[PDB]
RNA sequence: AGGUUUUGCGCGAGUGUUUGGGUGUAAAACCCGCACGCGUAAUGAAAGUGAACGUAGGUGAGAGCUUCGGCGCAUCAUCGA
RNA sequence: AGACUAAUCGAACCAUCUAGUAGCUGGUUACCGCCGAAGUUUCCCUCAGGAUAGCAGUGUCGACCUUCAGUUUUAUGAGGU
RNA sequence: UUAACUGAACGUGGGCAUUCGAAUGUAUCGACACUAGUGGGCCAUUUUUGGUAAGCAGAACUGGCGAUGCGGGAUGAACCG
RNA sequence: AGGUGUCCUAAGGGGGGCUCAUGGAGAACAGAAAUCUCCAGUAGAACAAAAGGGUAAAAGUCCCCUUGAUUUUGAUUUUCAGUGGAAUACAAACCAUGAAAGUGUGGCCUAUCGAUCCUUUAGUCCCUCGAAAUUUGAGGCUAGAGGUGCCAGAAAAGUUACCACAGGGAUAACUGGCUUGUGGCGGCCAAGCGUUCAUAGCGACGUCGCUUUUUGAUCCUUCGAUGUCGGCUCUUCCUAUCAUACCGAAGCAGAAUUCGGUAAGCGUUGGAUUGUUCACCCACUAAUAGGGAACGUGAGCUGGGUUUAGACCGUCGUGAGACAG
């Protein structure tokens, strides 16, 4: 229903949306994982740069 | 019984600021004293505007000041209980002295580079404790995006609450005579 | 299943609670719905009067 | 109700813009095309299983229709349309009524 | 109370039971009083009634407040521009209807009287002619003021 | 929903009076009106064009427009809790200049001369109305006007 | 989660670090800036076009100031560009 | 016989979809202070329900704007009980 | 617009409180924003429709009860104070 | 108490001349009623239709010319939230009529009608089909038409006695409450019946009451339930008195009867048919009166009737099924 001067709402919450919700509490944790991998990769390519031209 | 239409009627205007700024409280104490111990009508007006909320203290620009510095006001002191902003459209700034609640960084720099000076509202009370040779300026109250929506209705030409702009958003029935009627 | 049909019993008292308001008048009323032939010329008459009364400080001296 | 077969009235053609002589006929709706977008959409919706997909009107109440006259300018060959009120009997060019000759 | 008599009693400033005021009788005020007949009693006061009402129950309207007049300075600083400077002048202006009656009578807050000492007549909501207490009893109003004041 | 037509209930209001049918006096068409005049509306049943609605029959308003054969009038209508401004077009057979403001327009020019006459002379005058005051004291003589004594009469049957 | 009105706060023709990168006493705190979002220009179905005659106009009110002649904020009514 | 199909039949029993929907009945947790209603208008497969106007509260702002009024008086219109 | 600077609307300049031109009150001026509950009502004096009538059914103006205690009518939502 | 879903190329627009319904007096056939003449005639006629208003050198009636029933958009009025058929006054064009002033944007005024989506026609010669051009095709922009009568606008046939759920005393079927039309009972007047004789015994035309053992009218209480016919058994109350006590009156000789008063102390039955309440017969007797108590009385009985589910018939229905048969 509508009762006052409103913007007509369109909220797409008519499926079972609660089954597919992705929070990100691992944002700082994944950042640590990426930095460890970059450090290990740089050591393997000992004098070479870590990129391509 | 006493047969009265009204009883215990409260006042419609603010009596103190709603902010918790410590320095604003010191400023309010100063002008409470001035308004009680002086006959100047100028002091009472400044006290009331220190209680007001931000939508009742719209900003004032350098262009709006320059408009009112004409026709014999070149040497008066401009008083603004609000923020003073800069205007890119104005290419040459005249020299003036302004007392304001606060200045933006570019507004302050352009006033002083043209030979003027900026004051604080407590410096103003020390130099002009009665408000002599001053002019009070207010900004445009209704120049707010929300006021354009007020009082919407038939034959009112106000702005509607819509989520987008285009041909598919509220332009067909009730807006033209080729689909029913118009407003 | 049957109920009341219509009434006006409490309507006067509700009307006088916030007063019956008469809209305030103004000095210049609007020219909406006046004769367009009059309105077309009245525009020119005010224009010419504006050109004068200004040169009255630069000549003319009515 | 009968109206004459000719009439002179305003013409909005680019060259006339005045009263000219017009020929009067009766309007008749054309036949619905099979390639209008409304028809193409309707055919697609009705295919497959599911049945009848749109309403079909049943409760008619009107017994008459509004007559539409079609006029054509004798000079520039442009056309006008003029609607009339509801009537049971209509023809154009009938015999005009006579007066004072009551013979029964 | 019906809406028309209610509005009139407000304009006469009689918003409570046993309130009293002075008015000057003209054509414009005699018609208002006639309308609110079953709510009021009135008559012609004498000097003793005017004198004692102001001495005992006299209060002034100063800046919106109800102030008892215990000093002549109070009267002068509110009615001085009309030439009234003492309480004896105020009595004279009321009792002899003077050129500044309107200002003098509106300065006095409406009188707040008590109930009569000997009570009323057996049924007090009839006309004085019928045997009640309502309407115009002329100079018999003085006996009622002694009991209420 | 009862029947509500434009002229419902106007059987007696829109009718001409007894022995007042037929020709319309021609002085009606010779009057002149200006923007700002005060007129009252009274519908004439014999003219069916430019007729106002039955609400405005018997009201008073102010002219705001003048055309070839009619005027525009402004009236205020009460709709429950407010007043609304209405603008109606009326043919001149239904309008008539009003004497509502003539008393005021007579006192204004009479006050002007009395004020100037007194100022030239030097004695102040009143210049504003007063309500009727109670009578004053006087003496009534009994000479050749002796009072007559009356008494109530006994009951009797007339028919 | 998405709207709206009102109160407090920062900056103000701009505003918003945290998708990401640097760093760390390690899920904190601190630092960085390429894009991007909203705002700065509207109107038409569209092809398209696109905001100063004037000290950014005239008239009536208007707090405050004033060299006492006047200047006139906000806002309201009205005629124009 | 709408009879019987594990005390179950005008369509058995068990788990899941499932916290199925209800304009309908029931309940909904400390104190004090100030203000204080409606059952009426228009539209709706509307009549035990909604939207819309009215009645109510709260926040303010403009001046503390000679400003108003469920009233009397004077002059002057309309009405068919 | 008129045969016509003749009119019509809007104005400059000047004059008029030696009194800003009925009574009383002002114990409450104007404008805006956001929103709650309600949308089953009933009683009475006077005026009134249907019905033999009804503690029946239906309307108009005003006052009440609902939402309200207190003194009377022994008791008694609506009566008198 | 009545009306509408239409009707009209004139029954629309302009101009001009005339006066209507009816009455009196006259004229071959001709008369109550044919056609002709004069006088009087305030509308008593006519104006498409319901009713109200309006109209006399017209708005009636006859004659002459025509298509303002046309084009482009805005303002205002009624119902009204001042949102969505009908009406009013101007502006800008092109016309019609009259010598002219003028009048004309449909019918003398108040009723005579229809959104979004889709289809179809008229209009400019206009915009787009997104790699580029030209011709077909499709899509837009402005105005009408096809229709929703439940008329602010779903696309729609029944049965349930085999039945289900959420609710309602906002709403029926029983007691109780207000009323008393109808039912029952009681008075007043006096034309008349009574052999003469209004009132021994009666009472026409009229008129005033009472009662709640009839039946209606209403819907206040009860739908998270107050056990719904009749009989049997048992107690008590009312009086509008059938019998019994003691009395007044008569068109009361005796016998038998009829009208009235005080009076509820005491009684008021045995059976055939019917489920019966009600009724109708046979017989005894002093008499075989009328009523209430939640239409007294089902944790007092009974279960014949009514009113669940099985079954038959008649009428009805294509059928499932219906019937105060
Ligand atoms: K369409
Ligand atoms: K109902
Ligand atoms: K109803
Ligand atoms: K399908
Ligand atoms: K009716
Ligand atoms: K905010
Ligand atoms: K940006
Ligand atoms: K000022
Ligand atoms: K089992
Ligand atoms: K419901
Ligand atoms: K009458
Ligand atoms: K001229
Ligand atoms: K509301
Ligand atoms: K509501
Ligand atoms: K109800
Ligand atoms: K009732
Ligand atoms: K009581
Ligand atoms: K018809
Ligand atoms: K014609
Ligand atoms: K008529
Ligand atoms: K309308
Ligand atoms: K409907
Ligand atoms: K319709
Ligand atoms: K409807
Ligand atoms: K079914
Ligand atoms: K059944
Ligand atoms: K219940
Ligand atoms: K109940
Ligand atoms: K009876
Ligand atoms: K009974
Ligand atoms: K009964
Ligand atoms: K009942
Ligand atoms: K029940
Ligand atoms: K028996
Ligand atoms: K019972
Ligand atoms: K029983
Ligand atoms: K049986
Ligand atoms: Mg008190
Ligand atoms: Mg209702
Ligand atoms: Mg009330
Ligand atoms: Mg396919
Ligand atoms: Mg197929
Ligand atoms: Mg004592
Ligand atoms: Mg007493
Ligand atoms: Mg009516
Ligand atoms: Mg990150
Ligand atoms: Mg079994
Ligand atoms: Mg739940
Ligand atoms: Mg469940
Ligand atoms: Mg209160
Ligand atoms: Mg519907
Ligand atoms: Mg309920
Ligand atoms: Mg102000
Ligand atoms: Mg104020
Ligand atoms: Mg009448
Ligand atoms: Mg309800
Ligand atoms: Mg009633
Ligand atoms: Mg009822
Ligand atoms: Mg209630
Ligand atoms: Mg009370
Ligand atoms: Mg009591
Ligand atoms: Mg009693
Ligand atoms: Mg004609
Ligand atoms: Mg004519
Ligand atoms: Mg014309
Ligand atoms: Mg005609
Ligand atoms: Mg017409
Ligand atoms: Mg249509
Ligand atoms: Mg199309
Ligand atoms: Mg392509
Ligand atoms: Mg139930
Ligand atoms: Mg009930
Ligand atoms: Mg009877
Ligand atoms: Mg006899
Ligand atoms: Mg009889
Ligand atoms: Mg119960
Ligand atoms: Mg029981
Ligand atoms: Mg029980
Ligand atoms: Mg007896
Ligand atoms: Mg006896
Ligand atoms: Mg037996
Ligand atoms: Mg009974
Ligand atoms: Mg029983
Ligand atoms: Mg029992
Ligand atoms: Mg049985
Ligand atoms: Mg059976
Ligand atoms: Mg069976
Ligand atoms: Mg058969
Ligand atoms: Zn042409």
């Amino acid at each position: 229903a509508i009762k006052h001067n409103q913007q007509i709402p369109n909220n797409h919450f008519r499926k079972h949306w609660q089954r597919r919700v992705r929070c990100h509490f691992d944002q700082p944790g994944k950042k640590v994982t990426r930095r460890l991998a970059r450090r290990a990769k740089a050591a393997a390519l000992a004098p070479r740069p870590v990129d391509k031209l | 019984g006493i047969d009265l239409r009204w009883k215990h009627v409260r006042s419609s205007h603010r009596k103190a600021p709603k902010s918790d700024n410590v320095y604003l409280k010191l400023l309010v104490k100063l002008y409470r004293f001035l308004a009680r111990r002086t006959e100047a009508p100028f002091n009472k007006v400044v006290l009331r505007r220190l209680f007001m909320s931000r939508i009742n203290r719209p900003p004032v620009s350098l262009s709006r000041i320059a408009r009112n510095l004409k026709n014999g006001n070149e040497k008066k002191t401009v008083v603004v209980v609000a923020t003073v902003t800069d205007d890119n459209r104005l290419l040459q700034v005249p020299k003036m002295e302004v007392a304001a609640l606060r200045f933006t960084a570019k507004a302050r720099a352009r006033i002083e580079a043209a030979g003027g000076r900026t004051l604080t509202l407590d410096q103003l009370a020390l130099e002009k404790p009665t408000g002599a040779n001053t002019l009070l300026l207010r900004g445009p109250k209704n120049a707010r995006e929300a006021v354009k929506h007020f009082g919407f209705g038939p034959h009112k030409h106000k702005k509607p609450y819509v989520r987008s702009k285009g041909r598919k958003f509220e332009r067909a029935r009730g807006r033209r005579r080729s689909r029913g009627f118009k407003v | 299943a049957k109920s009341k049909n219509s009434s006006q019993h409490n309507q006067s008292r509700k009307a006088h609670r916030n007063g019956i308001k008469k809209p305030k008048t103004q000095r210049y009323p609007s020219l909406k719905g006046t004769d367009p032939k009059f309105r077309r010329n009245h525009r020119h008459a005010l224009h010419g009067t504006a050109k004068a009364l200004k040169e009255f400080k630069e000549g003319k001296r009515e | 109700v009968n109206v004459p077969k000719t009439r002179k009235t305003f013409c909005k053609g680019k060259d006339c813009q005045k009263h000219t002589l017009h020929k009067v006929t009766q309007y008749k709706a054309g036949k619905a095309s099979a390639f209008a977008q409304g028809k193409r959409r309707y055919d697609r919706k009705q295919s497959g299983y599911g049945g009848q997909t749109k309403p079909v009107f049943h409760k008619k109440a009107k017994t008459t229709k509004k007559i539409v006259l079609r006029l054509e300018c004798s000079v520039c060959k442009t056309k006008k349309q003029l609607p009339l009120k509801r009537c049971k009997h209509f023809e154009l060019g009938g015999d005009k009524k006579t007066k004072g000759a009551a013979l029964v | 109370i019906p809406p028309k008599p209610r509005k009139i009693l407000q304009l006469l400033r009689l918003r409570q039971i046993n309130n009293g005021v002075f008015v000057k009788v003209t054509k414009a005020t005699a018609e208002m009083i006639k309308i609110v007949e079953p709510w009021v009693a009135y008559g012609y006061p004498n000097l003793k009634s005017v004198r004692e009402l102001i001495y005992k129950r006299g209060y002034g309207k100063v800046n919106g407040q109800r102030i008892p007049l215990t000093d002549n300075a109070i009267i002068e600083e509110n009615l001085g521009k009309y030439g009234i400077i003492c309480i004896e002048d105020l009595i004279h202006e009321i009792f002899t209807v003077g050129p500044n009656f309107k200002q003098a009578a509106n300065f006095l807050w409406p009188f707040k009287l008590s109930n009569p000492n000997g009570g009323f007549r057996p049924r007090k909501f009839k006309h004085f002619i019928e045997g009640g207490d309502l309407g115009n009893r002329e100079e018999h109003i003085n006996a009622l003021i002694r009991a209420m004041n | 929903g009862h029947a509500a037509g434009l002229r419902s209930g106007t059987r007696y209001a829109f009718s001409r009076g007894f022995r007042k049918h037929g020709q319309i006096p021609l002085s009606t068409y010779l009057r002149t009106y200006r923007v700002g005049d005060i007129v009252d509306i009274k519908v004439n049943g014999a003219v069916q064009k430019g007729m106002p609605h039955k609400f405005y029959h018997g009201k008073t308003g102010v002219v705001y427009n003048v055309t070839k054969s009619a005027v525009g009038v402004i009236v205020y209508k009460r709709v429950k809790h407010r007043y609304i401004e209405k603008r109606i077009n009326v043919r001149i057979e239904h309008v008539k200049p009003s004497r509502s403001r003539e008393d005021f327009l007579r006192r204004v020019k009479e006050n002007a001369e009395l004020k100037k006459k007194a100022k030239a002379e030097g004695v102040p005058v009143q210049l504003k109305r007063q309500p009727a005051m109670p009578r004053e004291a006087h003496t009534v003589s009994i000479a050749d006007n002796k009072p007559v004594t009356l008494a109530p009469v006994a009951y009797e049957t007339t028919i």
